[PDB]
């Protein structure tokens, strides 16, 4: 997925 | 005692297996925290797509593999729409179960659900026009993900090509202790995918995502 950071 | 939990390799791939485990098999749970952002997401992945297939020398197609597809979203929203047919790859029985439903409507056009972790997978030889890889190369070690790489070349028909779309850190190579994923550097990146013999046809930088993500790319490999 995607994270920040 | 101590001598497999202290064996890194072996709880960095068991630790994500717990992590999915309780992972919800929808498109919320595939995309964590952001779900907002699995249509920017797409959409770039739409546009980048087209530029690497279709006619004189660009690769066909005729047939994909979505590696690490979870339920399959990106068979769903990319590759089904320009594919005659797809395969997935994952290492969840769960996922690949409830992608019969998600898949539902072109569930004639997902040929297999091949249930295995992707450093135990060898691509079908000369099978997929493109080889699709996606939020899943940080889940695997630099050295299993330079022996994947290879692999997915031998999964190529001619003039196939390898879409690798992931999160790119400044520097260095970060652990992720919650879903035991690593966050590789541009550089790192680019050396595993050049020593596992590929090279990069095209590249470009994910838009539209917040600026405190870390930046993600898509690579166009061969
Ligand atoms: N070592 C490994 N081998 C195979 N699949 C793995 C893996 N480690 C994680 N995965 C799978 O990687 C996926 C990450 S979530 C992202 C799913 C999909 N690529 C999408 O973009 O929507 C999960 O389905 C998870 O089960």
């Amino acid at each position: 997925s995607p994270k920040r950071i | 005692g101590t001598s497999q939990v202290i064996n890194g390799e072996m709880q960095f791939y068991a630790r994500a297996k717990l992590f999915y485990q309780e992972v919800p098999a929808t498109e919320e749970g595939m995309m964590g925290n952001f779900i907002e952002l699995s249509s920017p997401d797409i959409q770039a992945s739409q546009k980048f797509l087209r530029k690497f297939v279709g006619g004189p020398g660009r690769a066909g197609t005729d047939c994909a593999l979505d590696c690490g597809s979870g339920i399959g979203r990106v068979s769903k929203h990319v590759l089904l729409p320009v594919f005659n047919s797809v395969e997935l790859v994952d290492m969840m029985e769960s996922f690949l179960l409830e992608a019969q439903n998600y898949l539902q409507v072109k569930g004639d056009k997902v040929e297999s659900y091949h249930c295995y972790s992707l450093q135990e997978f060898t691509p079908p030889f000369r099978r997929y026009d493109v080889i699709w890889i996606q939020w899943v190369s940080g889940h695997l070690t630099d050295k299993d993900l330079l022996a994947f790489l290879s692999r997915c070349r031998d999964g190529l028909k001619e003039n196939g090509i390898i879409i690798l779309k992931d999160n790119v850190a400044r520097e260095g190579c970060i652990l992720d202790l919650s879903d035991s994923s690593v966050t590789r550097d541009m550089d790192i990146l680019r050396s595993l995918i050049r020593k596992s013999g590929l090279v990069v046809l095209g590249q470009e930088k994910q838009d539209g995502f917040p600026e405190q993500c870390i930046p993600v790319w898509m690579f166009a490999l061969h």
